[PDB]
């Protein structure tokens, strides 16, 4: 059999570094709607890196480090987002809790309080796999390799855009770019261009075990992280492969 | 390339656009430790057996540190293999059995760490920016703890819950992160051969293969982690690994200076 | 008088390593009897080491380290086992806990959550008193300073025999052992011959503040550790000396 | 005074009376560490700017250290005032955006650390009392993460809520606190100016200057954090600081060695 | 505007280390108001330091140690008194938590028992301010630093003294001292003579953004804690300078 | 004896067992660091007295070093039995007081080491084991706190709550658990006397004394902790210990040089 699920009434949240980039604009929106969501759901909220990341490589990489110097640098801007969030939501009783506390005792912490917040870069730090110089185990894998790993009941990315296009849709080639709303992990691994979840996200997808889908959705729209937590279908969905026992 | 063009790139796409991870290549490459050696010490085919294979072991560190810097890992061995089998029984999941071997090889790790702290060289965390113990003549070794960080987060494999990337993979991984000169595997066969010496009575010696070679002949998951194969062809700075037999009294010693014993596996 | 009880609604429950190594066909079954004990009691559930601390014993012992070094290397093997257990209880809230954590924040641990796991050994570590070279302050012994030292309302300690006999019920001599439902610890300390207990629990008995009485109960038999948290007699009971004020 | 009236002024008064505090001030002055010069290095005036800065002051840093103790602290630079920038639009307090700046901090320790690691030179916490490294002829120095531990504890400034105690005020006061012989801060300008270089033209040098002058010409908060001025009025060991530009080669081994490059600000 | 506040709903209380150091005497009629406080707020308390700092000091002064030296040496003693104060009132629910639970983790551990205990030194620690050569962060500074960063409800300090007096109460000129029902941190800042509180206190008042008050009680006479937390003045009332916005 | 009927008795026995028991003491036995000396530095016999007892011990520490490798643990003194005193009128049990007294221990480590910095000698945790500094020449000392670890496990006495493993014990079994050559107690008296000195006017000075001989005229609990007495007759590796003047000039130099001053107390 498949491995037992851990935390099955958990459901994970991604949120973009990206969307965090945005500041008060996105970010007091985004904390009213995790306010009301609190009493439906037991939430693991995790944080991705964003703009300052690719500030900290651009200095890492100029100064010739490898990758596995760049990735833990990446993931302090994962942690600092998280802080802000969790400093948002403190009065809700929520805190952001550290690595080896969600990998050993998210259970009595979910039965403390109704939501934590972490980091969502998983610690791989100077065990980053090398090929690229660019960390490839970030936010979006991170927070999958969790979810998978507890059984939990899903996953939710909330994005700056409306989930995943054929092609950027804030760059060059936009004119060209078409919504995707449902997609699978397959035949996302095999195109080449850009998306807005890592690429490793597709190859950890292949191994999982328990999530079979995974929807991207647009945080800057209110109510979208509330509809897709019901399962409503208000983005891309990326179906991982994974079947029913 | 230029930096203007990476730090344009890395500002106004995402890091899976091709042309931002075509221009993050071009950086240069710096190696943080490059005058040392990785050597990884077995779990099973060492380490449990005890005084016999372990004390020697000690004793050629001690004359190695003396012309050689080293980094020294432990593996895990039968108690992991063990807690794996328990945990495997229960259905839990690999990220659940990883943090479990992660305590053998500590354990393993503490002992020999023991051993050599009356010739100064202690067990560290941090091994590859251990930059004190490692500048130091009356030091020049570092003991660590083989397993990899992944813990919870560690990918599974295909098949099954059993970790895949266990203390082959952290000891290698650390030395093609501090962009280390060599890696050794300290094991209890004299290298590799066609088949499993231990199970198999005219297997042939193979003192040289490169990892598609490997393939091709179903060496994949032989006397290394197979996952460390696929890590090796990926890898920017340590692009071959020597296995040696640490049951052979001075083979370490002569792998440090230079000697062909055991096998050398090519990424290419 | 005799020192106050810090924790005196505290259960605390001791499960032998040995219990643990019998894998899924023992463990499953005291999980679902300690889920259903879960509402029941305030429980502090403390694991012991088994088979692997004997193989990291002959290790250790034949490379000749002293027995301040076994110590802690037995007692992660007692660690481990409370990481298997907590993980099979994380559905329901329960969670592993670090020594200070134990030692520190009990009280806010078991108010977020019904029950935590913990390692049963106690930190003597490097200070582990010499004498013999096995180290003698092992989990029975934690677990019942521990409880003792709380003010606890009961240490029950879970074995894979159905208490103390008057010989190894598993050795050489097992056809004259003889069951002894009840026992003193002044009375066992005298005997010579192997116990499924610590010896230094009866020494830490001797010393003893709060605890009147350690029940010895078998975890292979379903039942008995819900019948022994509710006082009644299903092994063997032992009295420390300890009487009320 | 002597031990005896101190001992009894401890013992029977509050310690803000002021025969207490009187008692308290004429105790013997230890000096933890006499022999080290404490070197901030900036983190937007230098380390931001990558390769062509850093590069050149690590070789400084390694050739330094053969006639100098160094503590070497680091600066926050553009992702703090980043985070600084979110963090205050969302109405955060002070001590809160100070956590978040010791993160920066602390990545760009990591950087400079990763570089001097084959030198020997470790990345520590506990600068002031890291006895083993600061001895050695191999070694001599550290690097350390330049902001304050106050954090949630930081006091606000007057105004806004941007942490008023940054790199700057960090460096000092470990400097301070360990009695230390020399300060020196190292920017991406010659020295003070009559007013900001990079925005007025003919702003004019100052070679040498005491806080109370700045004051008087309206120089509190340009090269320096303001609250360190104050700082350095109070202090029992460091009575002034040296301020050099870093892109400048040679110019921070031509402060160690007594040249009066920069800007020395006086307490008095 | 002023900064957002945090934990709006939270009740700081500053303990003295002097009262602390009367013992049992003091502590057993303090920890049975605590406990009946218990249901009617959430609280963190916060320890200073008492005697024992002053013999640290001594020693280290003697030693001609630093005021950074000093700083963490004293901050200890106020850890212990936190360590038992907490011990009893752990069958409650409460322990001690440590500065970096408290500034990150308030929210969670609140949400999971009703009160904590910290220490209420800050953790200035070497880089504490030279000038004098004893350390100026103290307890009552630390303490309302907390409460203030917090936006807490309010901070209440509870002394061996009815209040603050014109001089030193239990001093040389104590026939001439007059109790002050209230004052302002900015009147108390330009006296000269001794306090009950750090007089750094008076000066992170001047840059407070939410307390408006704080009131100094004497905890040893039972139930003027209770009628503090409650608004009541039995005590002197500290008005900082904050006005509502 | 053999390995095997060892690794049988410990895969089919209880622990309890004799015959286990008996096999295991046939074991091997390794000295960790057999060329260390560890010395307590009393907390109220030395420390508590401030500079005029612990400055020239420093020096002394500080010469010595140069001939003799040391971990120098700390005692607690008079702020630990004042802890002791409030939390026992709480009725708190031995394993809280334990926890309040490792606090002044950490205390008086902190400044001991405060001193010796610059002297290239650290504050550690994990004495034994502190291969690096042990290992140099500059260094080859460290200062550790004397308190033992068990903390809210501690056992208690078998009467009251104060803690019976303090400091002396501490120190003795780190001695003992690292296979030291050489046990030293600094206190405040020149040895062992027939009765408390500062208490009797006609004491006798003892200079050599077995345990057992000890305990047949009442001296259990003079100037060791009682529990030391019977930790030092288990021992397996320090069999006898020295207890010394500190506020002697040159008492300890003259110890580590092998002079017979103050009392050498004798396991059997
Ligand atoms: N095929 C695509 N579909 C949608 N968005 C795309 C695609 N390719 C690139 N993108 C870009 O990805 C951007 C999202 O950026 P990114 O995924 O790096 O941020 P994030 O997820 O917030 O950051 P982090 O991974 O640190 O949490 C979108 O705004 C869009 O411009
Ligand atoms: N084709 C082969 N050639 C040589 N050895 C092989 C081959 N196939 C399998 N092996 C076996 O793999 C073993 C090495 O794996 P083992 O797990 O013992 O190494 P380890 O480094 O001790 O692992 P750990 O350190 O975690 O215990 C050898 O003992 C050998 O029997
Ligand atoms: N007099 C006795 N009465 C009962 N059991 C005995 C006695 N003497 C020896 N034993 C043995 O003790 C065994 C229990 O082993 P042991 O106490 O070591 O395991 P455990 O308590 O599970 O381990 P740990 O102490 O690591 O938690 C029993 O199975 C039995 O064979
Ligand atoms: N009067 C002045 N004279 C010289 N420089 C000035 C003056 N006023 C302002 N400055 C500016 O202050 C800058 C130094 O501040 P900056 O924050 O860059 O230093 P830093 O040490 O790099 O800080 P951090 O290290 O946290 O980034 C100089 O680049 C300079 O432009
Ligand atoms: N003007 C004053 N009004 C009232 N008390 C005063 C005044 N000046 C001095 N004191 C003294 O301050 C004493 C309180 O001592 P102090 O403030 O040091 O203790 P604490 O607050 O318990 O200690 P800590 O600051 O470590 O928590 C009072 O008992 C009183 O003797
Ligand atoms: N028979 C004796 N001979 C010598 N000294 C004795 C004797 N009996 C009692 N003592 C006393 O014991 C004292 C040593 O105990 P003390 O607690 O001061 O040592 P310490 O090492 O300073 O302890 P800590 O370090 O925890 O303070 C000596 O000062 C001495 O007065
Ligand atoms: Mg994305
Ligand atoms: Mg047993
Ligand atoms: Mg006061
Ligand atoms: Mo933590
Ligand atoms: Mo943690
Ligand atoms: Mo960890
Ligand atoms: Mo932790
Ligand atoms: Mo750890
Ligand atoms: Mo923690
Ligand atoms: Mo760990
Ligand atoms: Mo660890
Ligand atoms: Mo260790
Ligand atoms: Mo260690
Ligand atoms: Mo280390
Ligand atoms: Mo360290
Ligand atoms: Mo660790
Ligand atoms: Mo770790
Ligand atoms: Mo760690
Ligand atoms: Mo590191
Ligand atoms: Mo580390
Ligand atoms: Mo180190
Ligand atoms: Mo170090
Ligand atoms: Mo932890
Ligand atoms: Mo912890
Ligand atoms: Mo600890
Ligand atoms: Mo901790
Ligand atoms: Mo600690
Ligand atoms: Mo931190
Ligand atoms: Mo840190
Ligand atoms: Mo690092
Ligand atoms: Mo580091
Ligand atoms: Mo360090
Ligand atoms: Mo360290
Ligand atoms: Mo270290
Ligand atoms: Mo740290
Ligand atoms: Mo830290
Ligand atoms: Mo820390
Ligand atoms: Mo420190
Ligand atoms: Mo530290
Ligand atoms: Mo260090
Ligand atoms: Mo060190
Ligand atoms: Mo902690
Ligand atoms: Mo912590
Ligand atoms: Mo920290
Ligand atoms: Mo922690
Ligand atoms: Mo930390
Ligand atoms: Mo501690
Ligand atoms: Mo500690
Ligand atoms: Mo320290
Ligand atoms: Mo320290
Ligand atoms: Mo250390
Ligand atoms: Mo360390
Ligand atoms: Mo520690
Ligand atoms: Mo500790
Ligand atoms: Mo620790
Ligand atoms: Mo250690
Ligand atoms: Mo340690
Ligand atoms: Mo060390
Ligand atoms: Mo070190
Ligand atoms: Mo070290």
């Amino acid at each position: 059999k498949r491995p037992i699920r851990l935390l099955p009434w958990l459901q994970v949240v991604k949120i973009g570094g990206r969307v965090m980039d945005r500041g008060a604009d996105a970010i007091l929106p985004l904390v009213e709607e995790l306010r009301k969501l609190l009493p439906e759901h037991r939430l693991l909220i995790l944080t991705g890196a964003g703009v300052r990341a690719r500030h900290v490589f651009s200095v890492g990489l100029d100064l010739g480090l490898p990758v596995g110097s760049l990735a833990p640098l990446a993931a302090s801007e994962a942690g600092q987002n998280g802080h802000i969030l969790a400093a948002m939501l403190a009065s809700e009783g929520v805190s952001y809790v550290e690595h080896p506390t969600v990998a050993d005792q998210l259970a009595i912490h979910l039965s403390a309080t109704r939501a934590v917040v972490g980091s969502a870069f998983p610690p791989y730090h100077h065990h980053e796999f090398p090929g690229s110089r660019i960390p490839p185990h970030r936010a979006d894998t991170g927070a999958f390799l969790l979810a998978d790993a507890f059984g939990a009941a899903g996953l939710t990315i909330v994005e700056n855009v409306d989930g995943i296009y054929t092609a950027d849709p804030n760059g060059p080639d936009r004119g060209q770019a078409r919504f995707l709303p449902e997609t699978s992990a397959t035949d996302l691994a095999k195109s080449e261009g850009p998306l807005p979840v890592d690429r490793a996200l597709l190859d950890v997808m292949a191994t999982a075990r328990h999530i079979e889908r995974v929807q991207v959705v647009n945080g800057l729209v209110p109510g979208r992280l509330t509809a897709a937590l019901r399962g409503e279908h208000v983005g891309t969905l990326i179906r991982t492969g994974v079947r029913p026992a | 390339n230029s930096t203007a063009e990476l730090e344009e790139l890395l500002m106004q796409r995402s890091l899976t656009d091709p042309q931002l991870q075509a221009a993050a290549a071009a950086a240069a490459d710096f190696r943080i430790l490059p005058d040392a050696t990785v050597i990884k010490i077995g779990g099973q085919s060492v380490i449990d057996r005890g005084r016999a294979a372990v004390y020697p072991l000690v004793d050629e560190i001690v004359a190695a540190r003396k012309n050689h810097k080293l980094l020294i890992g432990t593996g895990a061995g039968t108690r992991a293999r063990h807690l794996y089998s328990i945990a495997a029984g229960l259905g839990l999941p690999a990220g659940v059995l990883a943090q479990l071997g992660s305590s053998v090889a500590d354990q393993n790790a503490a002992m020999l760490g023991q051993l050599l702290a009356k010739h100064g060289i202690p067990v560290v965390g941090g091994a590859g920016l251990s930059a004190v113990p490692l500048s130091l003549a009356e030091v020049n070794a570092v003991v660590f703890s083989g397993m990899p960080p992944y813990k919870l987060w560690m990918r599974p494999a295909a098949e099954g819950v059993i970790p895949p990337y266990r203390t082959d993979a952290g000891c290698f991984l650390l030395a093609e992160q501090f962009g280390c000169k060599q890696m050794i595997f300290v094991k209890d066969e004299d290298g590799l051969y066609t088949a499993n010496p231990k199970t198999s009575k005219d297997a042939t010696f193979i003192p040289r293969i490169s990892v598609d070679e490997m393939k091709a002949k179903g060496l994949h998951d032989s006397i290394l982690e197979f996952p460390v194969l696929d890590l090796l062809q990926s890898a920017q700075h340590v692009r071959e690994v020597q296995v040696v037999n640490g049951l052979v009294p001075g083979n370490l010693t002569r792998a440090l200076a230079g000697e062909h014993v055991g096998t050398i596996i090519t990424a290419s």
